[PDB]
């Protein structure tokens, strides 16, 4: 149950991540949201899992 | 003093303290209580009226 | 008459922390040169130990609406709730901003709050929101009001962190109530006001009050 | 309650991600709400503990 | 413009039964001082489009109009305004931008001048009445001056 | 007065949205017209 909850949360956040075309356009909101998501989930945690 | 219009601060005459609300402690927010214990404080807050 | 904060006014961002059943008031402070990070200077024992109030003073340089700020970034006014404010450190002339780094070990989602040299970007902009429901967006911020400051760049509250033994300030997702206590609004030309640095000349006799030079026997 | 949190997260996932492309309007709102209520992230991603 | 007229009418109604140095008058003066720049822009708009009808009627303009149809050239309208030395450079630029010049830079000035003359006149009169009321009921105020 | 203040704030936000754009499109015009009719009615009510 715990593993499934955290997997679902990470899936939801990754799906909330902005689109590549928006990021290339450099939209401020998209960059801010991506920064927030990066802050929540470190890369090392994803690699470890 | 008027009903509804006037805003009044309650003060203990003998001690001079002000009727105010205590700081909501944790686990009470968690239970979900909407009741804040009232107390007499030297300074209180700004919205004690 | 209730007084309204206005741009170009000096202010101190103050917060309250209860320690040992004793309320203690702290002011946001930073040095700028040598150390960009912000700390908290107590101002409750002033009647025994004067506080280092020089580095606690911020000027409200600008106050735009969120949309006006968006347009400006894409390219004496009263402070209204929901507007985004820009603060210059009075001494260093740097801007209070939300830093990307985070020295906190207890909190992992919190960032450091410090000073930055330039006013460019959205890190140096903070939105004021009412602490309680008596105030509402579009209202003028009245002196003595409790307000919460949200970083435009990270949607984090200017937060007082008591997690460790010492009291620290950071940008986190937990909110803290701040007071923008005014220091000065506008001085009549040529008149002395508190908090100025100046020289005390003996009458008009080109003699000033001073202490002995550096490395003196009298220990200055 | 991981097992209920998982269902709520699944609903939000379906609400924010459509046809293989993120819906920015819902994604930004969901991210903002989730950060404004950090307890949603679960005990692991809590602030201090 | 109609909504603006209704706002000004509401303000004038607020100034009913006014007294000298009245509280409502003083607060309205404070409001205008706070919104000074926007009021200045509004007044400039109104005075520009009021002077326009006059210049269009002015024979000097009608003379500068050589085209038989009546439509002067965008470069030629620039000349008519240049002659009266009334509108300032940027003002003439704004009038040209609002000119609605045809594909051949042709400006039916009769229509140009008459476009806003009615709503502009109405709101301008109401604003003048408001300012006169405030000036006569708050006699000593440099900010209003 | 409170409703009027809310409407004014909304209209200012919508203007700021359209400030940069050179021209206003048809749906924007319709929304301005709706908001402005409502504001006109509210001003008339206050005058009355």
């Amino acid at each position: 149950a715990i593993m499934s909850f955290y997997a679902a949360l990470i899936d939801l956040l990754g799906r909330c991540a902005p689109e590549t075309h928006l990021i290339q356009a450099g939209k401020g909101e998209a960059l801010r949201i991506r920064a927030i998501l990066r802050s929540l989930v470190p890369l090392d945690d994803l690699v470890g899992i | 003093i008027k009903y509804g219009e006037s805003l009044c601060f309650v003060q203990h005459v003998a001690s001079g303290l002000w009727l105010t609300y205590a700081a909501p402690d944790p686990k009470a927010l968690r239970l979900g209580v909407l009741k804040k214990k009232a107390m007499l404080h030297q300074e209180g807050h700004m919205d004690d009226a | 008459e209730v007084q309204f904060l206005r741009t170009d006014d000096e202010v101190v961002l103050q917060c309250s922390a209860t320690v040992l059943k004793e309320q203690l008031k702290l002011c946001l402070a930073a040095e700028g040169f040598g150390n960009r990070l912000c700390f908290l200077e107590p101002t409750s024992n002033a009647q025994n130990v004067p506080p280092d109030l020089a580095i606690c003073c911020f000027i409200l340089e600008q106050s735009l609406s969120v949309r006006a700020l968006q347009e400006m970034l894409a390219n004496h006014r009263t402070l209204l709730y929901g507007h985004a404010i820009l603060l210059r450190h009075a001494h260093s002339r740097m801007y209070l901003s939300c830093l990307t780094t985070s020295r906190s070990m207890t909190d992992k989602l919190a960032f450091d709050v410090g000073l930055q040299e330039d006013a460019t970007g959205e890190a140096c902009w903070w939105t004021m929101h009412p602490a309680s429901k008596q105030r509402s967006e579009g209202e003028k911020v009245r002196v003595g009001d409790d307000l919460i400051l949200v970083s435009v760049s990270s949607e984090r509250y200017l937060h007082l962190s008591t997690a460790s033994g010492e009291l620290q300030v950071d940008a986190s997702f937990m909110q803290t109530l701040w007071n923008m206590n005014p220091i000065c609004s506008g001085c009549e030309e040529g008149f002395v006001t508190g908090g100025h640095v100046l020289r005390l000349f003996h009458g008009h006799m080109d003699e000033c009050l001073t202490i002995s030079p550096s490395d003196s026997d009298d220990q200055r | 309650n991981p097992c209920g949190g998982e269902r709520y997260l699944d609903f939000l996932r379906f609400a924010v991600f459509v046809n293989g492309e993120s819906v920015e309007e819902n994604a930004n709102v969901v991210v903002r709400l989730l950060i404004r209520k950090p307890e949603c992230f679960g005990p692991a991603l809590r602030g201090e503990g | 413009l109609d909504l603006q007229k209704d706002m000004v009418v509401m303000l004038l109604s607020l100034l009913e039964g006014n007294v000298v140095n009245g509280m409502i008058a003083r607060q309205m003066v404070d409001m205008l001082v706070e919104s000074s720049s926007n009021v200045e822009m509004i007044l400039k708009f109104f005075d520009m489009f009021l002077k326009l009808k006059d210049i269009v009627g002015s024979e000097a303009f009608q003379d500068y109009v050589t085209d038989p149809r009546g439509l002067i050239s965008k470069k030629d309208f620039q000349k008519a305004m240049d002659s009266q030395k009334q509108f300032t450079g940027p003002e003439i630029q704004f009038l040209l931008s609002c000119s609605e010049a045809d594909e051949n830079e042709m400006i039916n000035c009769e229509e140009f001048a008459n476009r806003f003359q009615e709503p502009a006149r109405d709101i301008g009169f109401n604003v003048a009445v408001l300012l006169t009321n405030l000036s006569e009921h708050v006699p000593h105020d440099p900010r209003l001056r | 007065v409170d409703y009027l203040l809310r409407l004014q704030e909304s209209i200012s936000d919508f203007y700021w949205y359209y400030s940069g754009k050179d021209v206003i499109e048809e749906q924007g015009k319709r929304n301005f017209s709706k908001a402005m009719s409502v504001a006109k009615q509210v001003f008339n009510s206050l005058t009355e």
